[PDB]
DNA sequence: TTTTTTTTTTTTTT
C-alpha cells in the first residue's frame, strides 16, 4: 500500500544536473516533471527545464533563482 | 539577494577575465553584503593598475585599507573561491545582483515618496511630477546589426542553397529545400506523393552525405523500402514483390542494396503520432547523428494534441502550425505529404490550386511552398506522352512560381530528369 | 498622520445645508471618498443619493436619507449635522475649500500607492520588467459627459492648422487615405501569396526612409533576417534570386552598397518572436515610444498573434479579443497599427475573386474594428496568362475617414518592390 | 406571498387628468383604452361618463363630466368634485396621454392574462372528462388575450407624440421616439449606423429643446463633433479633414459651430462602460438639466456586469436587459445601435432581418422596434440611384411596420429627407 | 448559445 517510487534514483537524477548539466537533455528526453514522486522534486525539475528554455542555463544558482522567482 | 553575490566573486578568483563583464554589469554598490561591496570595490581597484586580479593582489589590496579584517578572513575570500558552479556564466550571477539592486532602489524611491506625501503638503503639481520622474529613474532588433549578418551572409557565396533534390528543373527554381522551410507536396490519390517524396529522400540521403528522416503513416518500412530499391536499380515492381526476377535484375537488386545501406535513412513507421512524438524522436536523432530533412507521409494522418476532438479544421490547422514550427526548431526543412478535396475533381482543368489543400485552409498559409503533383495519364485512359508529370509549384515566399516537369516511370516506383 | 482639512470638509458640508445650489460644484468636484473623515464620507454619499431622486438636498430629508441606513446615529446626531450648517457663515466660495478637500484625498491616494509599490517590491521579485512598469502606470494613474461647447474649440483650432497623414509613397492611395492617421487600425488582408507582408514592407521602407518617424514591425512568420533582404532588394531593384545566391553581377553589389547605406539611418526596429500577445506588442512599443517616439506599428498577421487567458475560448472570441486590443492599443499610443489579415477560401469559390469584408478570416469583429480595410487582388495570380502582369488592385473597402475605391499600383516581385504608375 | 393585481393607478389619474386638460386628448385615450381597463372602480365610472358625454357630443371639461357624473347616482361615489379638481392638477400638461393610456392598457392586459391562465388552471382539476376540447378552450382563450380590416372599413372612400428626428417619413411612421422606449439600429459595418444616429442626435438637440448623451464606445469625441459640423453646414468631410477649406467653407463652419453650441449635446467617449456606468451618468445628468435621449455608439462593445465571463450570448442578452430597464427607469427613448452577423452576406438579398442582430437573440425580444439600414450602393460599385437609404422597420409594438427612404450624402456625413 | 471553416448530397437558379 506504499505507491511504488524510487527516491534516491530521483535524488541521483536532479544531482547529475546540478554536477554537468548536459545531463538534463536525456533527463528530458525520458522525463517529465510529473514522473517524480515527491511533491519536492516535481516543483524542482520543473524549475530545471523552466530555466532551460531561456536558456540561462541549469546550476545551483540559476534555479535556486527560478524557485524563488 | 545574496548566493548570486558569492557566485559573481567566486568567477574573480577562478578567471578572473570574468571581471570584465561583471564591471559592465555592476557597480560595487549593486551588491547587498556590506563585505561583498568591500571585496568588488577592491577588485576594480587593483584592476586599475593593473596588477591583476587574484586572490593574493585582492587580499593586499584589502589589508592595504582598513578592510581585510571587516571581510571575514583570508578564510572568507578563500570560500568564495570554492562557491561558484561554472566560471563560464558569470553573466548571469552578475544579472541576478542586477536586478536585486533595481528591485531595491525602486522600494527605496517610492517609500520616500510616500515619506514625502506627508511633508511638502505645499504644491500639488510639481510633486506628481517628481513622482512621474523620480520612478522612471531594446527588446526589439536594431537594423544596423541585421544589415551586417545580411551583408556577411551573402558574403559566404563562393560555389542550389540548399539540399539538392537531384532533380534539376525543380532544384533550379528551388535551390532546395532550404533549412526551417515548411514544403507541402499535394496530388488527388495514387497519383504519385509518396513516390515522388521517397525518390527525394533517396537523392538526398545517397547523393549528400545527409541524414533523412521518413515518417510514415499509411506504408510500412518494408514497402518503403521495396520502393526505393526498385527506384535505385530499375528493378520492376511486379517482378520484385513476386521474386519473380531475371538474371540480370539480381544484379540490379545486389548494386541496389549496397548503396541504399550507406544511404543513412531513418524511417518511422507507427501508424499513430502526434507532432510533439515526431519533434522528440528528431531532436533526438539530430542530437547524435546530425539530421538534414525530415518528410512525413502525410499531414491530416497526424494527430491532433488534446484540445478535445475539436473543430476538425482547427485540430489540423494547429498541426499545420507545430510541422512549420518544428522545421523552424531542428533548422531543417520539412516536406509534408497532403490530400486534396475532391473540388478539383468537379472542375475542366484537373490541375489543382491552392484552396484544393484538403481540410485546412491554414495549411496554404503556413507553407514556405506548396507543390502539386498533376499527371494527365491520371485522368486519360489514352493519354498522349504517358510518363509526364508536372510539378506544379503553386507557392513559395522564396521566390518564382511555376512549373517543371519530370518523368514518372512508375513500373520501377521512379521519378526521373528530362 | 494622514494629510485631511477637516476644517474644509465642515466647509463644503455646511455650505450643501446653507445653499443647497452648492452640491453641484461640491460634487463636479469631489466624490464621498475624497473625504477624510468617516462620517463625512456617509453625510456627502447621503446628500447625492438624495439628490438623485431628486428631493432636493436640505437638513431635513438628509436625515431622513441617513436614518433610512443605519447611518444617522453613526454620524454624531441631527445635532452633528445642525453645527454644520453653521460652521462657515456664507456659501460663496465652495469651490475653494471642496479643492483643499481633493487635494488632500489626492495626496493620500498618492501614498497609499506608493506605499502599496514598496509593500510590492519585497513580494513579487518574479517578473522585473512588468512590476517597473506598474510603477510608473501606477503614478500616472494619480493625474462626466464633455461639454460640446469646449470640443468646439479645440476641433475650430484643429481645423486652423491646415497628407494628413502618416505619407505611404504611394500617391494614389494617399490621395485616397491622407495618411495613415494616428489612432487608426488599418486592415491589410489578402490570400496566401498574393503580397500581404511585401506591400506592407514596402509602406515600412518609405516611411523609415522617406520620413523620420520610427516604425516597429512584428513579424510573427518570417525571419528579420528574411525581412531585411525583402527591403534590401526593394530598396536597390536588385534581383531577389540573384541575391539569395550571391550570383550578384558588378552593379548589383553597386546596388546593394547603397541600399544598405539607406537602410541605415532608416531606424526600423524589427521583432521576429514567433509567439506574442497583443499585451506583449503593447509593453514592447511602449517602451520604444517612451525614448526614441513611434510612428506606425506593422504586424504581419493578425490570427498569428495570441491570445490573453480566458481558457482557449471559441476561437472567434479569441479573435475577436485580439482584434479589439489592437485597435486599443492604437488608440493609447496614438499611431497608425496597420494588421495583415489573412481570408477564409469562401472567396475562392466565387465567379469573380476580388475579396469582400465578410472574407476576413476567422472573425467578422475584424472589419468592425477595423478604421480602415484594404484588400490585395491580382489578375495574375489566377490567371497564369494574363495580360498587364505587375498590376496589382488595393481594394479599400473600408474607411471611416471616407472615400471607399480601389487603387492600382504595380508589383515587381523579382524586386520585392511595389511602385507607383 | 402577498400578491398584488397589477395596475398603475397613478397613470390613470394622468391619463384622465390629461382628459380634463385638453380635452382632444380624449380621442387617443378611447382609441387605446375602455372604462374597464382602468382599474379603481371610480375611474372606470369617470371615464364611461367622459365618452358618455362625448357621444353627444358636449363636448368633455370638467363641468360638462360631473353634470354627467351626476346625471346618474355616481358622483358622490367617485369622491367629490374634489377628486375631478385633483385628477386634473395630475399632471402639468396633456402632452402625452398616450404614454400613459398604454400603461393602463398593459397592466389590464397583463391582469387579463393571469386570470385566464389561472381559470385554466382552475379548469384542469374539474373537467377531467373530454382532453382535447380541453386543449382547444385552452389555445382559444389565450389568442383572446389580445384586442384584418373589413371592406367598409376600407371605405373612407374613393377617388407626433414623439421626440421628433426630423425625419419626416420615419416621424409619420413613429411619431418619436417615445419615451421608454428602446430603438435598435443595426446594420452591416460601415454602412451607416453611426452617421445615421448622430444626424437624429443633431436634429434633436437643435430643433428641440431637449438635452441628449451620447455614449461613444468607438469614436473619440473629436471625430464625433466633426461628423457633426460637416452635416450642419454641408462641408465636404474631406475638405474639412484636411483644413483644406475653400471660402465659402469657412462661412458654413462659422456658422454650423455657432448652431451646434447652444445644441446641449453631452458626449461620453470612455472606451469601455458597464451599463451601470452609462445609468448613473444619465441619472446625474437627467438630475440637473433633464434628459430626453440616451444614445450608445454600440451595444455589444458595452462590458458586462461581473457574472464571470458567461456563454456570451447571455452576457449580451443581460445587457440588453440592463439597457431597456435602464430606458423605463429614466423614462427616455433608448436608441442602440447594434452590429449584425455575416448571414446576410450568403443571401442573394442582402436586406437585413430580425434574425440577423449580431451576438444574442434577445436584442429583438427586449427592443421596443428595430430598424435596419440597407444600401444598394453598399454592395454594388455601379448601382443605379446611388445616396438612397433604406430604413427598414422590421419592429415597432407602438404600430406600423415598413420601409422608409432617405438620401445619405457621405461626404457630409448627412441624412437627408427626399 | 453562437460564430466560424470545412466536405459532400441534394434541389432548383434561365
Ligand atoms: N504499372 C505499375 N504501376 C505501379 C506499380 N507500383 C506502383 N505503381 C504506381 O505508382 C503509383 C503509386 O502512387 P503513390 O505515390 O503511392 O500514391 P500517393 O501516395 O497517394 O500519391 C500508383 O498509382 C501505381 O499506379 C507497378 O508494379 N506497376
Ligand atoms: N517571380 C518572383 N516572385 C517572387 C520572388 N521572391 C518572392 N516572390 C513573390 O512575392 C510574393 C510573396 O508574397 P507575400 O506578401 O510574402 O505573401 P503573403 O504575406 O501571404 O501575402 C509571392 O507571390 C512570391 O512568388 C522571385 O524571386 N521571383
Ligand atoms: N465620400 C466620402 N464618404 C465618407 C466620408 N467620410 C465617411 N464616409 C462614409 O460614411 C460612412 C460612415 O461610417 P458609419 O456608417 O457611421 O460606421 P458604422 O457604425 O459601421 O455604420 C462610411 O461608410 C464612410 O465610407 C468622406 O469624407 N467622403
Ligand atoms: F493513396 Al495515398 F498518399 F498513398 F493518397
Ligand atoms: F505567404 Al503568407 F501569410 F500566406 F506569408
Ligand atoms: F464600421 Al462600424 F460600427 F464602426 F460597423
Ligand atoms: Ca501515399
Ligand atoms: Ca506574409
Ligand atoms: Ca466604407
Ligand atoms: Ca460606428
Ligand atoms: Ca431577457
Ligand atoms: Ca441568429
Ligand atoms: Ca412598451
Amino acid at each position: 500500500r506504499i505507491p511504488p517510487q524510487s527516491i534516491e534514483a530521483e535524488q541521483a537524477v536532479l544531482g547529475a544536473v546540478f554536477l554537468d548539466p548536459a545531463a538534463l537533455v536525456p533527463a528530458s528526453e525520458i522525463l517529465i516533471p510529473e514522473d517524480f514522486y515527491r511533491a519536492a522534486h516535481q516543483k524542482i525539475f520543473h524549475a530545471m527545464l523552466r530555466v532551460a528554455d531561456r536558456g540561462e542555463p541549469v546550476d545551483l544558482v540559476t534555479v535556486t533563482a527560478e524557485l524563488a522567482a | 539577494s545574496i548566493e548570486a553575490e558569492q557566485a559573481v566573486l567566486g568567477a574573480v578568483f577562478l578567471d578572473p577575465a570574468a571581471l570584465v563583464p561583471a564591471s559592465e554589469i555592476l557597480i560595487p554598490e549593486d551588491f547587498y553584503r556590506a563585505a561583498h561591496q568591500k571585496i568588488f570595490h577592491a577588485m576594480l581597484r587593483v584592476a586599475d593598475r593593473g596588477e591583476p586580479v587574484d586572490l593574493v593582489t585582492v587580499t593586499a589590496e584589502l589589508a592595504a585599507s582598513e578592510q581585510l579584517e571587516e571581510i571575514g578572513g583570508v578564510s572568507y575570500l578563500s570560500e568564495l573561491a570554492d562557491a561558484v558552479p561554472t566560471a563560464a556564466n558569470v553573466e548571469y550571477y552578475a544579472r541576478i545582483v542586477e536586478e536585486k539592486s533595481v528591485l531595491r532602489r525602486l522600494i527605496r524611491t517610492a517609500t520616500s515618496i510616500a515619506q514625502d506625501g506627508y511633508t511638502r503638503e505645499d504644491e500639488i503639481d510639481v510633486l506628481l511630477d517628481e513622482a512621474d520622474r523620480k520612478i522612471m529613474e531594446g527588446a526589439f532588433k536594431n537594423i544596423k546589426d541585421i544589415l551586417v549578418q545580411t551583408y556577411d551572409n551573402i558574403e559566404m557565396l563562393h560555389n542550389i542553397t540548399g539540399i539538392p533534390t537531384g532533380f534539376t528543373e525543380l532544384d533550379r527554381m528551388t535551390s532546395g529545400f532550404q533549412r526551417s522551410d515548411l514544403i507541402i507536396v499535394a496530388a488527388r490519390p495514387s497519383v504519385g506523393k509518396t513516390a515522388f517524396a521517397l525518390n527525394i529522400a533517396q537523392n538526398v540521403a545517397t547523393k549528400t552525405n545527409e541524414n533523412v528522416a521518413i515518417f510514415s503513416l499509411e506504408m510500412s518500412a518494408q514497402q518503403l523500402v521495396m520502393r526505393m530499391l526498385c527506384a535505385e536499380g530499375n528493378i520492376n515492381a511486379q517482378n520484385l514483390r513476386t521474386g519473380k526476377l531475371t538474371p540480370e535484375d539480381w544484379g540490379k537488386l545486389t548494386m541496389a542494396m549496397g548503396s541504399l545501406s550507406n544511404a543513412g535513412i531513418y524511417i518511422d513507421d507507427t501508424p499513430s503520432i502526434r507532432v510533439s512524438d515526431i519533434r522528440a524522436k528528431c531532436r533526438r536523432l539530430k542530437q547524435e547523428s546530425g539530421l538534414g530533412m525530415i518528410v512525413i507521409d502525410y499531414l491530416q494522418l497526424i494527430q491532433g494534441s488534446g484540445r478535445s476532438k475539436e473543430n476538425r479544421q482547427q485540430e489540423v490547422s494547429e498541426i499545420s502550425r507545430s510541422l512549420k514550427a518544428l522545421a523552424r526548431e531542428l533548422e531543417v526543412p520539412v516536406i509534408a505529404l497532403s490530400q486534396l478535396s475532391r473540388s478539383v475533381e468537379q472542375r475542366q482543368d484537373k490541375r489543382p490550386m491552392m484552396s484544393d489543400i484538403r481540410e485546412s485552409g491554414s495549411i496554404e498559409q503556413d507553407a514556405d511552398i506548396v507543390a502539386f503533383l498533376y499527371r494527365d495519364d491520371y485522368y486519360n485512359k489514352d493519354s498522349e506522352n504517358k510518363n509526364i508529370i508536372e510539378i506544379i509549384i503553386a507557392k513559395q515566399r522564396n521566390g518564382p512560381v511555376g512549373t517543371v516537369q519530370l518523368a514518372f516511370i512508375k513500373e520501377y516506383n521512379k521519378f526521373v530528369n528530362l
